[PDB]
């Protein structure tokens, strides 16, 4: 029972602040360095800089100083990434990752254990909720549309674990993301139990429950 | 007997630099191989080189050929170890240790120095403040003395100036969110002995060259 | 700083096949370069570090070779599990830097797609917009065409195409194309057909529906 | 170079135990020393090759193994065996430690003694206002210290330090410091700390109002 738990996905304008934070369990936190890792849609891992727990003295990569600071608070077991100023190039997820080097501090930067990760969108639009559209045959499908942004939660019945393929978001001309979630099922007599697709929007607030005929 | 003395520690900057000394007594310095081994706190041990002072002849570990240096000087039986370009990695408590062979490729290292702590970081030296943990209504009540806010470690916590040991717990220095370190001293005494018998604690931050005698009174 | 150059970009290989994917340096590193795997959704797990050692829990079908400026990642009896990115990184000094990554496709063998279609919803429809669906379910390899025809008229610049990660137990792709015309374009034609182009069969196969509930 | 990889990472072990530490070498070698660092001193030698125990070192320690897997072997552990253990290579170059393994003495369940103490006049002066808590000479290790100040439960302003296993009695000691403003702390008037332990049946509490001496 070793792990990092991070914070939950945030959504800024530019110019705002935003700080991430990083709860370490399950071991000494103040033993080993964490360092972050910044990754964005295709490019990926880009390393930000390490902070030595003992001391509390931070290291920034030369892509990552000025607007950025490590820091960290050893009661709560707890580092924590702050961005100034914000700006859209620093959209992606940071994920924060520990050292594990027990015999020295010399190489430690390779990472053992890492935190789930935490998306970061920036921008002007406010939050918009999804509508939800049935995609129904005559191989049950729903249509999560116009939202932003992410994430979205689709499940079906919240127990149907069969074929399910809900497929990654799209981002349309409008600036809002579509969402298409499609369940194979006998393909036959299957028309007899209720099949409905749960779909969250976590940012808006919006639970919405469609029941595909 | 053989007596290794450290000294040199303290706060740097990172890409600052830093000379430790190991002063060596109570045997022949020149017949004995001398080492640098340094241990970042919660860690291993790792090894950085060596000199024999009899003929300065050194060896180093590949990782630190560069950054650091080991030097002799014979008539004052000094060792040093020169660390440049430090880095924030680089923070550790760094030990001096004699090399015994005992035999043909036999050897180990028999005598151990105190260890000074060298800490790399960006922050500025602060001395601690110290506030009495007053007593106050089994057999037995407590009190201590509160070191609070300084950067860096050590700091050294004595009672009645070494005259008071047993009973006493000085707890480790915590990081606070101030980024400044604080810790705690405190000793359990019998209850009949307040009053009568007066007690101080004796904090001294070198790094700061703080001497701080504080009197614990109840109230 | 230090460069991690990472061969190749992607590969493809069976059940069982031994495989191997190069990373080399800028500079020396000495012995002190890690790999992970990530299965994007997912935060990346440490397989090989100080170049030869294993991680904790991580099978001994990997296998880290190297020193210097060439290291490399050997993977022996491949698995399902072992499908997604793989990435090389030192450990030398500040700062670290990662490689450009390697996606690992495995091999099933030919799979025909579950090719469906879906008119839009009435309930969008009176919101104004009509969003027609394809659905091309569980097939390989991953490579595959979908055009979209309306009355035999091809579709140009309107379709968006989404594609699923590969399974993790049969290690089968799925493709969702989407045609967006608005209400008014949709209610004056009527057969709007999705024609889908793959390897695993001979002609393109096209399902279609005429406009509306029937 | 050569990693002693050392096992296990820590362990716990009763007074007359028998205790085995494992360490392992990723080349051949004929012998390994063996050394003890006691918390807050340098490593101590405690056993070199082949099996030469160091000076002060009791007959009770003893060094074993052929190729790459050797062992510490504590054929009766005392109270002041507490310490970390590192295992040496020194047939190659450079010489090369294990990351250690700490050893805890395990003795019968010990109740804390919770002592509490205000916040001195002298520090309200400074503007701030420490009040710490103490919980003396109890066992095991594991105890929860929760504040409370006029009934409400405190979270991210307190900080905890543990003392290292003592040599005689084998116990730990545990502080708590609730850290406020003069201003803050000057808002509120009982200042409690629950503290719960295994030896302790019913959580214990110590209170104050502030200023009443």
């Amino acid at each position: 029972q070793i792990q990092l738990v991070q914070s939950g996905p945030e959504l800024k304008k530019p110019g705002e602040t935003v700080k991430i934070s990083c709860k370490a369990s399950g071991y000494t936190f103040t033993n080993f360095g964490m360092n972050w890792v910044k990754q964005a849609p295709g490019k990926g891992l880009k390393w930000m800089g390490w902070i030595n727990t003992y001391t509390g003295e931070p290291t920034y990569s030369d892509d990552f100083k000025g607007r950025f600071a490590l820091s960290l608070e050893t009661s709560a077991s707890t580092a924590y990434l702050q961005i100034d100023n914000l700006k859209n190039e620093d959209m992606g997820t940071y994920f924060c990752a520990r050292e594990g080097n027990l015999w020295g501090n010399y190489a430690n930067w390779f990472f053992d254990v890492w935190g789930a990760g935490t998306t970061l969108t920036v921008s002007s639009a406010s939050t918009k909720g999804p509508s939800v559209y049935p995609l129904a045959p005559s191989a049950l499908g729903c249509l999560v549309k116009d939202y932003f942004p992410e994430p979205v939660t689709v499940s079906w019945n919240s127990a149907l674990t069969s074929g399910v393929h809900t497929f990654p978001a799209v981002l349309q001309s409008s600036g809002l993301y579509s969402l298409s979630s499609v369940v194979t099922v006998p393909s036959s007599s299957a028309g007899t139990q209720s099949y409905i697709c749960n779909v969250n929007h976590a940012p808006s607030n919006t639970k919405v429950d469609k029941k595909v005929d | 007997e053989v007596q290794l003395v450290e000294s040199g520690g303290g706060l740097v900057q990172p890409g600052g630099s830093l000379r430790l000394s190991c002063a060596a007594s109570g045997y022949t310095f020149t017949s004995y191989n001398m080492h640098w081994v340094r241990q970042a706190p919660g860690k291993g041990l790792e090894w950085v080189g060596a000199i024999y002072p009899g003929n300065g002849a050194t060896s180093y570990n590949q990782k630190f050929k560069g950054r650091f240096t080991i030097s002799v000087d014979k008539s004052k039986n000094t060792l040093y170890l020169q660390m440049n370009s430090l880095r924030a990695e680089d923070t550790a408590v760094y030990y001096c240790a004699r090399v015994v062979y005992y035999s043909a490729s036999y050897w180990y290292f028999d005598v151990w120095g105190q260890g000074t702590l060298v800490t790399v970081s960006s922050a500025s030296t602060k001395g601690p403040s110290v506030f009495p943990l007053a007593p106050s209504s089994g057999g037995t009540a407590a009190l201590g003395c509160l070191v609070k806010d300084y950067f860096p470690e050590p700091v050294t916590v004595s009672w009645n100036s070494g005259a008071l040991t047993s009973g006493v717990h000085t707890f480790p220095a915590v990081l606070q969110s101030s980024g400044l370190y604080s810790l705690s001293s405190v000793v359990t005494v019998p209850s009949s002995s307040l009053g009568t018998q007066t007690y101080i604690c004796n904090v001294n931050h070198k790094p700061s060259n703080t001497k701080v005698d504080k009197k614990v009174e109840p109230k | 700083d230090i460069q991690m150059t990472q061969s190749p970009a992607s590969l493809s290989a069976s059940v069982g096949e031994t495989v191997t994917i190069t990373c080399r340096a800028s500079e020396n590193i000495y012995s002190y370069l890690a790999w992970y795997q990530q299965k994007q959704g997912k935060s990346p797990q440490l397989l090989v570090y100080n170049a030869k050692t294993l991680a904790e829990g991580v099978p001994s079908r990997f296998s880290g070779s190297g020193s210097g400026t060439q290291f490399s990642l050997k993977i022996n009896n491949l698995q399902p599990e072992d499908f997604g990115s793989y990435y090389c990184q030192h450990h030398y000094v500040t700062p670290v830097t990662f490689g450009a990554g390697t996606k690992l496709d495995l091999k099933r063998t030919v799979a025909a797609p579950s090719v469906f279609i879906f008119p839009p919803s009435d309930e969008q429809l009176k919101s104004g917009t009509a969003s027609v669906v394809c659905l091309l379910n569980n097939f390989y390899p991953r490579e595959a065409k979908v055009q979209w025809k309306v009355d035999n008229a091809l579709q140009s610049g309107n379709s968006q195409e989404s594609v699923t990660e590969q399974d993790s137990k049969d290690s089968t792709y799925s493709l969702s194309s989407t045609l967006t015309l608005s209400k008014a374009d949709y209610e004056k034609h009527k057969v709007y057909a999705c024609e889908v182009t793959h390897q695993g069969l001979s002609s393109p196969v096209t399902k279609s529906f005429n406009r509306g509930e029937c």
